[PDB]
């Protein structure tokens, strides 16, 4: 249960888990987590951009 | 006092079983078509009385006073036409009465046509027979065209001076559309789905006129009524429960039929005097639905001392319906049974709000895996609560009456499926 | 249990709005007696009728079928499409010269109707909702047709076959494809709805004009 | 990322009256415009409308 | 009589034997009501 | 004149023809609803707004029953509360598990009023129903398999728009909505059926997947496209 650095993960067929929903960056209590997201070149929801500020996270 | 044993002089419904001249000629030799022109110069208020005394309650399903419904629809013109809408579209699974009334008795059906549109004030009357009753459709087109001849319907209809139309409209296979809003919205050329309430048909109808739907049984039984009193056709019955009916015997049964007998018979009596019984006795008797897929089932120690009527019914947890009495032996398999009622009303749900439509579908599915077992007994109270939920909250009785057979079938052998259910968990464990 | 059945239009060479369908003269004479019927300003219920028609001289219904009979009616080709989906007696589909359609409700369900429809199935070697490879037979699962009474029955082009057996069925299979057209009607000595084992009701004459009437009346 | 230099970007007051809201910013000092409220007419629905023997309210589809 | 079937009638109908005698009946019927308009649509 | 009903117990006058949700509304009480939108016709299918009068032992539909004299409107009563939830039941039972690729997201109203009028748990232990997605050009996005089939879109095309070229096919479970061949719903008044729509079955597909609603900052401007001043 131990949390540390974060990491994004992958399904086992390579593809990103992430489904750009937000819901992360909606419950963050510090603000810590910014994204935007567009239709990716096969129309799946993909984010573009997740960036994850650890001075300002609070893990 | 006892009921049954109708006299052939007091049943109304002759030429049932078709052995006599169905033409004008063989109607005009019974009373069809006899003073109808005395009828109607008496007019509409003498025959919304004459109704009202004898009683006559609706053979289509839900029992309401049709002279009360002709007295909502006998409100003064504003102007707008006024229709007669004549309900044949015989979905129900096990009715055939109205089947034989068109095909054997159409002048009937015209002449009580006539009377309750005099009575109504209507200029037509649109008999939306379904689509697959085509020689009926055919038999009924026939009559009208000898009617129109003989000068019985048209302008001056029987030489009184009443202007009165009658048409035939042939659906196609919608048991939703037997239902008088969808019924209504069918003839309008639309998809044919239930409108809601108010505004009632009396007020806003076909066309958006004022309509009334009635049974072709109630239609064809006015013009008898008012050639002979209705003080007679009160006392062929209970205080409340007047006339004659047309009961349907079907199912594990010698003799399956189409009968005529008294409002208050028996269903014993009815069972093993018009039918020749159960097939393997009375003691071999399982279960009798005796208003069609609608109604829900009672078991043999219901059946045993119940009379075939509207409050009896009622009392029994049940319904008259349309009379039509299905006989399901020991040797059937009556979860089988209701689960196919159950995926018929699947099939014949129009689709358009939310209870009926999601809740049939779920409990089709659940009905699926009862049959097999596959499934625990904690689902049998949450599929009780589902069918609650279904019943009262949606447009039309179609919906209602998609969860009482569930309900019989639950409350009179929730015994039997616990026994599958525990039967499925036996067999799959000893894998 | 699935309809198997879609309710999306894909257009294909055989079915497309450039398909040729136009009403004969009689159909159209049948069509404006048809189009009276209704008052003035609401041709529309005309829809269900002339839809019929269409099917009945085509065999099954087009897209282009359903885009005339807008046009014929001035309603929009979405309502008659709506009214086309909706109806099950109208087919989108082509379907074979005889559409043999069994009746499987609980009424007939609890007589034999699914030794019925075994024999059919075993008698023309098809499934139950295919189509024959002759083009002859398509067969279909149908709900209560109406006729409960003489269960088990089978409907096929508006023709009621009653009270039948997996012989009698199979004898109106062979009659069919040979050419001839076999009587309607019950198939077990019935004429009707009477009970098999003897009329116990309307035994006597009927009686004639003013047996009952009342004195006022 | 997306900065600013306005302190007072993210703040919302929350007043019960039209009144009450321009008494607290001219105590306050700032500017203010003040727009009317906007509530719906009333409207006349009717379900018996949708059949209409000789009205175009009527509808073609449900 | 009561021992023969007389619906016998019904073994010579056709695809257009309804439609045939609706048309029959057009003689016979008498003029519609009106709306006042063509249809709802104008 | 003014007829009086009460709601609540509370007294307050209504014109004739008005209905038990217009009348809740002037009480200041908004009963929940799916098919009812103010601007369009009432359909009264989707079964949300029912309420309980307190003599009458049958829930009447808010949206399209008028009110009567001397009538007692209990929008929170047992049996209200018992309807919604089995209304919503059913809708969520047939609803597919879209929520966090769903462009509705934190702006739909299924998801408002499952938490406000629902109950918390599901009892649907069987399979849910998939759909075949339409196309109706390159402004509106449809993923209809989250249709609630309120038919909202077809009496907005219609009255509205003057086009009706949409509709629903089928019946049963199996009704669904759509154009039944490829046609696209082009229009200069398109993008109201992404709004009117309350699930997510038909979205803005420019707006597809770039934002979310708790995020966007409203600002309340005018229109400049043309002379109209929207
Ligand atoms: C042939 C027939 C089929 C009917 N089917 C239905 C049905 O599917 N659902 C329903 O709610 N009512 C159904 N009804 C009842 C009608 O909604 C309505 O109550 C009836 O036609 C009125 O006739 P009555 O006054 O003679 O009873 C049916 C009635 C008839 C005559
Ligand atoms: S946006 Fe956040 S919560 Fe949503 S899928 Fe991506 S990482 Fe998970
Ligand atoms: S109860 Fe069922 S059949 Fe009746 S209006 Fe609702 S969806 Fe249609
Ligand atoms: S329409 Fe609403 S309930 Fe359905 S998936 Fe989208 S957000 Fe969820
Ligand atoms: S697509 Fe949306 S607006 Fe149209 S019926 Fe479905 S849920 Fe309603
Ligand atoms: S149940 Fe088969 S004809 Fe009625
Ligand atoms: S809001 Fe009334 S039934 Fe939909
Ligand atoms: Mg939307």
């Amino acid at each position: 249960r131990f949390r540390g650095e974060h990491a994004l993960r992958r399904y086992p067929s390579g593809e990103e888990r992430c489904i750009a929903c937000k819901l992360c960056e909606a419950v963050c209590p510090a603000q810590a987590i910014t994204i935007e997201a567009e239709p990716r070149a096969d129309g799946s929801r993909r984010t573009t951009r997740y960036d994850i500020d650890m001075t300002k996270c609070i893990y | 006092t006892s009921f049954g044993s109708l006299k052939d002089e007091d049943r109304i419904f002759t030429n049932l079983y078709g052995r006599h001249d169905w033409r004008l000629k063989g109607a005009q030799s019974r009373g069809d078509w006899y003073k109808t022109k005395e009828i109607l110069l008496k007019g509409p208020d003498w025959i919304l009385g004459e109704v009202k005394t004898s009683g006559l309650r609706g053979r289509g399903g839900a029992g309401f006073p049709t002279g009360l419904k002709w007295s909502f629809m006998n409100k003064p013109s504003d102007g707008r036409p006024k229709y007669l809408v004549v309900n044949a579209d015989e979905g129900e699974p096990g009715t055939c009465k109205d089947r034989e009334i068109i095909r054997h008795d159409p002048h009937k059906l015209v002449e009580g046509c006539l009377v309750g549109g005099r009575a109504m004030g209507a200029r037509a009357a649109y008999i939306y027979i379904r689509g697959e009753f085509y020689n009926e459709a055919s038999n009924l087109q026939v009559a009208i065209r000898e009617a129109y001849e003989a000068g019985l319907i048209g302008k001056n209809a029987c030489g009184s001076g009443y202007d009165f139309d009658v048409f035939v409209v042939r659906g196609a296979g919608a048991y939703i559309c037997g239902e008088e809003t969808a019924l209504i919205e069918s003839i309008e050329g639309k998809q044919g789905k239930p409108r809601l309430k108010p505004p009632f048909p009396a007020d806003v109808g076909v066309f958006g006129c004022p309509t009334t739907v009635a049974n072709v049984e109630t239609v064809a039984v006015s013009p008898t009524i008012c050639r002979r009193g209705g003080a007679w056709f009160a006392s062929f019955g209970r205080e409340r429960n007047s006339g004659t009916k047309l009961f349907n015997i079907s199912g594990h049964v010698n003799h399956p039929c189409t009968v005529e007998e008294e409002m208050s018979v028996p269903l014993k009596e009815l069972i093993e005097k018009h039918a020749g019984g159960v097939i393997g006795g009375w003691d071999n008797l399982l279960a009798v639905i005796p208003g069609g897929s609608s109604t829900p089932l009672i078991p043999k120690s219901v059946c045993e001392t119940v009379l075939m009527d509207f409050d009896a019914l009622v009392q029994a947890q049940t319904g008259l319906g349309t009379a039509a009495v299905i006989v399901m032996d020991r040797s059937t398999d009556i979860v089988k049974a209701i689960a196919r009622l159950i995926e018929f009303y699947k099939h014949e749900s129009c689709g358009q709000c939310t209870p009926c439509r999601e809740g049939v579908d779920w409990m089709n599915k659940v009905m699926a895996r009862f049959v097999k077992g596959d499934a625990r007994p904690a689902e049998i109270d949450s599929l009780w609560e589902i069918s609650k939920q279904i019943e009262g909250h949606t447009i039309c009785a179609l919906g209602d009456g998609a969860a009482w057979p569930v309900q019989g079938l639950i409350r009179h052998f929730r015994p039997e499926l616990e026994e599958r259910m525990q039967q499925f968990a036996l067999q799959h464990q000893a894998r | 249990g699935a309809g198997g059945a879609l309710f999306v239009h894909r257009d294909t060479p055989e079915n497309n709005p450039d398909t040729p369908f136009d009403f004969t003269p009689e159909n159209y004479k049948r069509i404006e007696a048809i189009v009276k019927n209704y008052p003035e300003g609401h041709k529309a219920a005309a829809v269900l009728p002339v839809l019929d028609l269409a099917q009945r001289q085509n065999g099954w219904l087009p897209i282009s079928a359903m885009n005339k009979v807008a046009e014929i009616l001035q309603v929009p080709p979405m309502r008659v499409y709506e009214v086309a989906t909706f109806y099950t007696m109208y087919n989108r589909k082509p379907v074979g010269k005889y559409h043999i359609q069994v009746c499987t409700t609980t009424p007939c369900m609890l007589r034999n109707s699914d030794s019925i429809l075994e024999a059919i199935q075993k008698k023309l070697g098809i499934k139950v909702g295919e189509t024959t490879p002759d083009k002859l037979f398509t067969l279909i699962e149908v709900e209560c047709l109406g006729a409960c009474v003489n269960a088990p029955m089978v409907q096929i082009n508006d023709n009621y076959y009653e009270d039948l057996t997996p012989k009698d069925i199979e004898e109106i299979i062979d009659e069919l494809k040979a050419g001839k057209i076999p009587k309607p009607g019950p198939r077990s000595g019935r004429f009707s709805c009477e009970p098999a084992g003897g009329l116990t009701s309307l035994t006597e004459p009927p009686k004639g004009p003013g047996f009952g009437v009342q004195a006022g009346l | 990322w997306s900065s600013t230099a306005d302190p007072l970007s993210n703040l919302v007051l929350t007043f019960s009256t039209k009144e009450d809201a321009v008494a607290f910013a001219e105590k306050n000092g700032w500017s203010f415009d003040v727009e009317e409220r906007k509530v719906p007419k009333p409207k006349s629905k009717s379900y018996g409308a949708n059949f209409s023997w000789n009205k175009r309210t009527r509808v073609s589809t449900k | 009589d009561n021992s023969t079937y007389r619906n016998l009638q019904h073994h010579e109908y056709s695809t257009y034997t309804f439609l045939d005698l609706n048309v029959e009946l057009s003689k016979f019927r008498m003029p519609q009501p009106s709306s006042g308009r063509q249809s709802p649509r104008h | 004149n003014l007829i009086e009903v009460f709601v609540d117990g509370q007294s307050v006058m209504v014109e004739p023809g008005t209905t038990v949700l217009q009348a809740c509304e002037k009480v200041g009480m908004q009963i929940p609803r799916f098919c009812y939108h103010e601007r369009l016709s009432v359909a009264g299918n989707c079964r949300m707004c029912l309420v309980e009068i307190e003599k009458a032992p049958k829930v009447v539909a808010a949206c399209a029953m008028p009110v009567m004299k001397g009538w007692n409107i209990l929008t929170n009563s047992e049996k209200s509360k018992k309807a919604r939830e089995g209304v919503m039941e059913f809708l969520l039972a047939n609803h597919p598990l879209d929520c966090p690729i769903c462009d509705q997201g934190g702006e739909c109203d299924l998801q408002d009023q499952s938490m406000m009028f629902g109950s918390d748990r599901s009892r649907f232990l069987e399979g849910k129903r998939a759909v075949e997605d339409k196309n109706i050009g390159p402004l509106v996005k449809t993923i209809m398999t989250r249709c609630i089939q309120c038919t909202r879109c077809i009496r907005f095309a219609s009255e509205i728009a003057g086009v009706d070229d949409l509709g629903t096919t089928g019946r049963g479970n199996d009704m669904q909505v759509g154009t039944y061949i490829e046609k696209m719903f082009m229009s200069e008044l398109s993008g109201n059926i992404i709004d009117i729509c309350p699930v997510g079955a038909l979205t803005s597909k420019p707006y597809a997947f770039t934002a979310r609603p708790w995020e966007t900052r409203k600002t309340e401007s005018i229109d400049v496209m043309d002379a109209v001043g929207s």
